[PDB]
């Protein structure tokens, strides 16, 4: 009636990744702009 | 003893207990090499691709 009934440091989940991931995505948009600028410069 | 004598309120507890030496230095489990959540690893792979 009492004993029979029976049912660690935190792990980075989406706090570290959010900042890092936003950086990677932010670079990708800038990279797309850079290539368009680079191709435009190479056009002339 | 309580049948022939008359005891009193137990002022100290006792019983047939078990003594076990404590396991010094708990070892990190096999899955201790993953601090990142499973969603963490999947997101990293997708970003790499």
């Amino acid at each position: 009636w009492v004993r029979y009934q029976e049912c660690a440091p935190a792990t980075l989940t989406f706090e570290n990744m959010a900042g890092v991931f936003m950086l990677v995505a932010g670079g990708i948009v800038a990279g797309i702009f850079l290539i368009f600028i680079e191709i435009a410069y190479k056009r002339h | 003893r309580s049948e022939i004598v008359d005891f009193s309120v137990p002022f100290v507890e006792t019983g047939i207990s078990v003594m076990v030496a404590r396991s010094n230095g708990t070892v990190s489990p096999s899955a201790f090499l993953e601090p990142y959540s499973p969603a963490v690893w999947v997101m990293m792979f997708v970003m790499c691709l």
